[PDB]
């Protein structure tokens, strides 16, 4: 028995005798923000700035998760234009965060042409949010009733471009896994989640579907309107580290069968509710009306008041079940925001993954878990 | 389907069921009924346990039961067996002057994490836990964070000429509890709800 | 790539400039709402009466101080959302670190339209006596930055 | 000779050598992290620090720090590193400052790469004894 | 005691109650301009007009409720469609001659108009909602006028809540200040210039808007921005 | 119709006559306010000759003696407006095609304005 100790930004402790595993213990806390607490000190219009920090990687989810749960309590409705813009946008982060997955795999795999790729993929979709939100990451857009403002005249051009391009170019890393030169010895065995522990442990990021788990929040308990679009949820047969790479593969292109869905019935109109109680009044009549006037200088110094109760909503980010739990006492300000940050409880099942396997593969073996330490740390 | 046994058992039996408009529900029994009518819950068929979160209401305007209380949320994932999708919250209040609460880790292994975390930021102690120790704060920080009663710790931003700008005195924002800058609050300013 | 330019699009996020009107009066009536929303209390801004002789702004009321600590801010245009008048809007500039703290915050006379470079360039380019380069380009600069003369061949 | 035309003549070229010989060894921790692999793939003095510094991973970076050869500069990169950014409580270590001498501040979160591009090339002809602050004044090449 | 009953809250309340302290003690709530503490109560912004029944026997017009002693038995209605959509009529007839400054107004964030127009205004009748119903020139009056070295009036700004009139002669007793013309062109003035009163400064903190406003400190800083700290004067016993 | 634009070229004109009987006179002229509709026109487009919105002729403690206002540009029913504060005087100034600005039907000449505010300096002045 020799127990050393390790430390991404994730500290483990491996309590370990020859070249097995006895035990790893993780100690998180070294990305601790305390959002939870500092959000109960906001506008509710000033925590939308906070979600897209903790998952850095698919932000759009958090800012997505939080906001679906404000409207519900002050009984806000969202625009046509707004859903469809919302899920454009949310998709496109999803995209994004996979394809960092997957270049760190790709890494490892030792295929540098086929990575260098990938960073220029994501980089084309960070263009596109600059291109409408002017923020690569963090982007201060979806509001309260919709979102900030309308999109640039040069989206869609943009958008299609890498709507005729990612097709195939997916299908490509889907056969550079599959038909696996190495990466069959490196992943094939490790990794063993069974089913039935991943619906102990909460495991949740499609390293709970890889397992066989068929549950995906977006089907079973549907929120932005996906009710409405094309969808398979890619499957994987007995939960390992090749499995679980495959599945996110397969998940980027049901990812683009939305956006092209979407892209369909994007239809000209308002982007976001014109409740003058909950959205501030059109700036060009700020020159005319009294009404006007006072409602905009209150709105965005005191807040708006939702009335006093609790809600929360499940969504779905690339890393599992997202999801604000909001506590109100009608005032400018939430009372308590409890974040269900996913990588936080797929982290569990972190300590029976490696369980007695090779130290090596351990690496490997806590990437396919596709952790994000804001989100679990927070 | 599993969550209709649900209520026409906890109606049965003096549980109040807690309902907003908006699609959740709760449940909240009594501290030792817990223990025991949680487990109830599993063999019903609830396999998931999705979260658990720690709620400290000291401030809060309205009177309630005790002064803490912590919320679980129970599920049938709808893609194994045959769970149908039911799902809900259960919440117990627990006094301040005794902060302990039973822990759910024979049956959920998530719980694990979790309600660690509840115990980290809020001083709630679970009942034969593998092991109650901090999860995401400091070794040595002095108590618990997200507590009303403990200070977030802010700064006063700086700026030239000695201006600067406690962040606390600032905020033109209200805090529920908070009466206003003038006499006194009213309307939508109270809670304000649209009717779809 | 120090050597060609970014292209930045023309939403982009960067120094904020403080615009003016035809007239030449400042847009900036002191009413310190940009400082109200801001989520990290980076904003500090000090009134004053305008002479009615020599105006400052249309109002009554011109903004006296106006100061912002960038090594606060979180360039979210929550800011630019909150003007009732159109006067602080997010720029280009982002060529901006430096040495001391307190050398971050910039003032009225750092965010102004007609002012070109950050503090740094501007400082540089002083003990020097060459013109400023920004580090960029863009297709074109919004209708909010009226005035703003940035680089822009597209 | 400390301050002799000899000796100093001198150093003005050792600096203007160590100058242009600085191997960054980036500290990443959140969001930042992941901007700077956006610049790096387009035994070290000269560290950069990316993000929020947490008090509980304050020590480590202490440390890290420390043992490092002794002609050393930090950068510290972002909101979050350059002051508590918008992250104004407990749990963030207010200005990274606070626990290692810094020697450029670079705005932004997360800065633009070519932003890092620029606080390196600050911090250039800065160990090179050729940068001023906006007092008018002449700045140490070194933190210590 | 007196058995009122105001929404669907009943509470006992002694025999000299006005229908608006009857409201207030019950926890419930309404507009309010006119009417002061410790100042004589009087109808004259006509905003905290509740129903009111006597049975169930509903009286056929709207109460001013600070105006009106409660009845044994009496009931209160604070919430009907009828009370809300005339509470929204009362704003819109306040804004209808207001002038339009809110951000450069030393009356920041707390005004009582401000805020009423947010916790009142704009009914929701059951398509784009309207803002602005008055379309026409507003009232241009005498504005930023220093009645004093320690106060100064804004003519458009007021919208005559009795308060300061009221309060001269009743609090202190020096009728220094009361309205002018008649009708719609009516205004706040003096003839006895100094403001002789050496109580003068209370206006100040009455004013419903910015109106009256404490010229020592004009320009400062927001309402908000104030870092406000309760203690005691010590200039003299009192 | 372009009567709306001819309107604000008298009413800078009116400006100017109040300018110089202050001057002449040697009475405080005030700028009372300016046109909100242009404070708050952010990037919107504006063409107006002047920015003021209310005026007046004040005296010595500052008290007006003298009132004088013009509609906003997007409000209806436009009127240039003369009020003569505590002595229940007003005033509603059109102008016609043709003629020129008039009070109803009569001409509102730089003689006839004088008149007036002489008529109330000497009256209504308080000192
Ligand atoms: S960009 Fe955001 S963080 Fe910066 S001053 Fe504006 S509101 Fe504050
Ligand atoms: S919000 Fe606009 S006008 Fe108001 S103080 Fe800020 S920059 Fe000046
Ligand atoms: S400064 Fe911004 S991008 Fe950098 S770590 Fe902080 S929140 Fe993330
Ligand atoms: S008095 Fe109140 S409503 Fe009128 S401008 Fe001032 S703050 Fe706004
Ligand atoms: S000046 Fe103030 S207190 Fe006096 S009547 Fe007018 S609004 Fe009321
Ligand atoms: S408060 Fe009763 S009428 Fe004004
Ligand atoms: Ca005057
Ligand atoms: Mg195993
Ligand atoms: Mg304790
Ligand atoms: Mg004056």
């Amino acid at each position: 028995v020799m127990t050393l100790n390790v430390g991404g930004v994730l500290r483990l402790m491996v309590t370990l005798s020859g070249e097995e595993v006895l035990e790893v213990v993780p100690h998180i806390g070294y990305l601790h923000t305390g959002f939870e607490k500092t959000m109960e000190h906001r506008t509710y219009l000033q925590n939308i700035t906070y979600t897209p920090r903790m998952d850095y990687l698919h932000s759009f989810a958090h800012d997505l998760a939080y906001a679906l749960a404000v409207e519900k309590l002050l009984g806000a409705v969202v625009p046509p234009r707004a859903e469809t813009i919302r899920v454009i946008l949310n998709e496109l982060s999803r995209l994004a965060s996979h394809l960092v997955f997957l270049g760190t795999g790709l890494l490892d795999l030792g295929a540098l042409t086929p990575f260098f790729y990938a960073f220029r993929e994501r980089e084309t979709i960070l263009d596109l949010f600059e291109w409408v939100t002017g923020q690569r990451f963090h982007h201060n857009y979806i509001r309260i009733g919709g979102v900030k403002e309308d999109l640039p005249e040069e989206f869609v051009p943009e958008l299609k471009k890498l709507l005729e391009v990612l097709p195939h170019r997916i299908d490509e890393y889907e056969a550079l896994f599959a038909e696996s030169p190495i990466f069959y010895e490196r992943a094939r065995g490790v990794g063993v989640i069974p089913p039935e522990v991943a619906i102990d442990l909460g495991l949740t990021g499609g390293s709970l579907r890889a397992s066989g788990v068929n549950y995906d929040v977006r089907k079973a308990y549907p929120y932005s309107g996906y009710e409405t679009y094309t969808f398979d949820v890619p499957l994987g047969e007995r939960g390992d580290v090749f499995d679980r790479m495959l599945v996110r593969i397969r998940e980027m292109r049901e990812s683009v069968k939305i956006i092209k869905q979407a892209l369909e019935r994007l239809e000209p109109g308002p982007v976001r509710d014109p409740n003058p109680q909950i959205t501030p009044p059109p700036r060009h009549l700020l020159e005319t009306s009294m009404e006007a006037v006072i409602y905009h200088f209150k709105h965005y110094t005191e807040g708006f008041h939702p009335p006093k109760g609790e809600v929360y909503v499940p969504t779905e980010s690339a890393r599992g079940e997202l999801g604000y739990y909001i506590v109100s006492d009608g005032g400018s300000m939430p009372y308590r925001v409890k974040v269900r940050a996913p990588s936080f409880v797929n982290l569990q099942s972190l300590p029976y993954a490696c369980k007695g396997e090779q130290v090596p593969d351990m690496v490997a073996i806590i990437a396919s878990l596709d952790p994000v330490m804001g989100d679990v740390d927070r | 389907m599993r969550l209709e046994r649900v209520l026409e058992e906890a109606r049965a039996k003096g549980y109040p069921i807690e309902d907003n408009g908006l699609g959740n529900l709760w449940v909240v029994l009594p501290r030792e009924r817990f223990k025991e009518e949680m487990a109830h819950y599993k063999a019903m068929g609830f396999n998931f346990l999705a979260d658990i979160v720690g709620l400290d209401y000291l401030t809060y305007p309205d009177p309630r039961p005790e002064r803490f209380a912590v919320v679980y949320e129970l599920v049938s994932l709808p893609g194994w067996k045959d769970g149908d999708g039911s799902r809900f919250f259960v919440r117990v209040y627990v006094p301040e002057e005794d902060p302990r609460l039973p822990t759910v880790t024979d049956l959920w292994g998530s719980a694990n994490f979790l309600e660690r975390e509840v115990y980290d930021l809020f001083g709630i102690v679970f009942e034969g836990h593998p092991d109650l120790r901090k999860i995401l704060t400091p070794e040595d920080l002095e108590g618990h964070p997200l507590r009303k009663d403990y200070p977030l710790g802010e700064t006063p931003t700086l700026f030239r000429e000695g201006r600067y700008i406690i962040p606390a005195e600032f905020r033109a924002a209200l805090t529920g509890k908070d009466p206003g800058l003038t006499f006194y609050k009213g309307g939508s300013r109270k809670g304000y709800r649209s009717l779809w | 790539y120090p050597d060609a330019p970014v292209a930045l699009k023309p939403r982009f996020h960067g120094r904020h400039v403080l615009t003016r009107h035809p007239n030449g009066l400042e847009k900036c009536i002191g009413c310190s709402l940009c400082a109200a929303a801001c989520p990290a209390y980076a904003i500090y801004v000090e009134p004053a009466e305008n002479d009615p002789e020599n105006p400052v702004s249309a109002g009554e009321r011109y903004a006296k101080v106006y100061e912002i600590n960038m090594l606060r801010c979180i360039f979210c245009g929550l800011c630019e959302e909150a003007c009732p008048t159109g006067a602080i809007v997010l720029g280009y500039d982002f060529e901006m670190a430096d040495y001391e703290y307190s050398d971050l915050v910039y003032g009225k006379e750092d965010m102004l339209v007609d002012v070109v470079g950050t503090k740094p360039q501007r400082r540089e380019a002083k003990r020097t006596g060459k013109p400023v380069k920004v580090g960029y380009v863009v297709p074109y600069v919004r209708p909010e930055l009226e005035g703003f003369k940035a680089p822009t061949e597209g | 000779e400390r301050e002799g035309i000899l000796f100093t003549t001198l150093e003005k070229l050792v600096a203007w050598g160590r100058s242009n010989s600085l191997w960054p060894a980036t500290f990443g921790l959140a969001c930042c992290a992941i901007e700077m692999m956006a610049s790096t793939d387009a035994q070290a003095d000269v560290m950069i620090v990316a993000g929020r510094l947490s008090k509980k991973m304050a020590p480590v970076m202490r440390r890290v720090w420390e043992q490092m050869p002794d002609p050393k500069w930090v950068i510290s990169m972002g909101a979050c590193a350059s002051s508590g950014g918008m992250f104004n409580n407990y749990a963030i270590v207010q200005n990274v400052d606070s626990v290692v001498p810094v020697d450029v501040y670079v705005p932004g979160c997360p800065p633009r790469p070519e932003a890092l591009i620029y606080a390196v090339m600050q911090l250039q002809k800065k160990v090179r004894g050729q940068a001023y602050n906006e007092r008018g004044e002449r700045l140490p090449p070194v933190a210590a | 005691m007196v058995r009122v009953k105001v929404n669907d809250r009943i509470v006992e309340v002694p025999p000299g109650t006005s229908v608006m302290d009857a409201v207030f003690h019950a926890g419930y709530d309404v507009p309010l301009f006119c009417s002061e503490k410790h100042l004589s109560p009087i109808g004259a912004c006509r905003m905290c007009l509740v129903r009111i029944g006597l049975p169930i026997q509903w009286q056929p017009k709207l109460a001013a409720s600070c105006v009106t002693a409660v009845a044994d038995g009496m009931v209160v209605d604070t919430l009907s469609d009828v009370v809300r959509e005339a509470q929204a009529g009362m704003v819109e007839f306040t804004l209808l001659n207001h002038p339009l400054d809110c951000p450069t107004c030393d009356k920041g964030g707390a005004c009582e108009l401000q805020d009423r127009t947010v916790e009142y205004g704009l009914y929701e009748k059951y398509e784009l909602p309207v803002y602005t119903r008055f379309e026409f020139t507003r009232r241009h009056v005498d504005k930023h006028h220093p009645l004093s070295p320690f106060v100064i009036l804004d003519r458009e700004r007021c919208i005559h809540c009795k308060r300061c009139v009221r309060y001269f002669e009743e609090v202190p007793g020096d009728e220094v200040l009361d309205f002018i013309e008649r009708g719609v062109h009516t205004f706040i003035g003096t003839m006895d210039f100094g403001l002789p009163s050496g109580f003068s400064g209370n206006i100040t903190d009455i004013c419903p808007v910015g109106a009256l406003l404490d010229l020592t400190a004009r320009f400062r800083a927001r309402n908000w921005e104030m870092e406000e700290t309760p203690t005691t004067c010590a200039l003299c016993p009192v | 119709a372009s009567s709306e634009r001819e309107l604000y070229e008298a009413w800078v004109e009116l400006l100017s006559w109040m300018r110089e009987y202050a001057q002449a006179k040697g009475v405080r002229f005030e700028k009372e306010a300016d046109f909100p509709d242009f404070i708050y026109r952010m990037e919107r487009p504006y063409d107006l000759p002047t920015t003021i919105m209310t005026a007046s002729l004040s005296d010595g403690l500052g008290e007006p003696f003298l009132l004088a206002d013009v509609s906003p540009r997007h409000a209806k029913l436009k009127r240039i407006g003369l009020r003569l504060p505590r002595a229940h005087i007003h005033l509603h100034a059109h102008y016609e095609p043709g003629k020129g600005l008039v009070t109803g039907k009569i001409p509102l000449t730089k003689e006839r304005f004088f008149a007036l505010a002489d008529r109330a300096r000497e009256a209504l002045a308080f000192a």
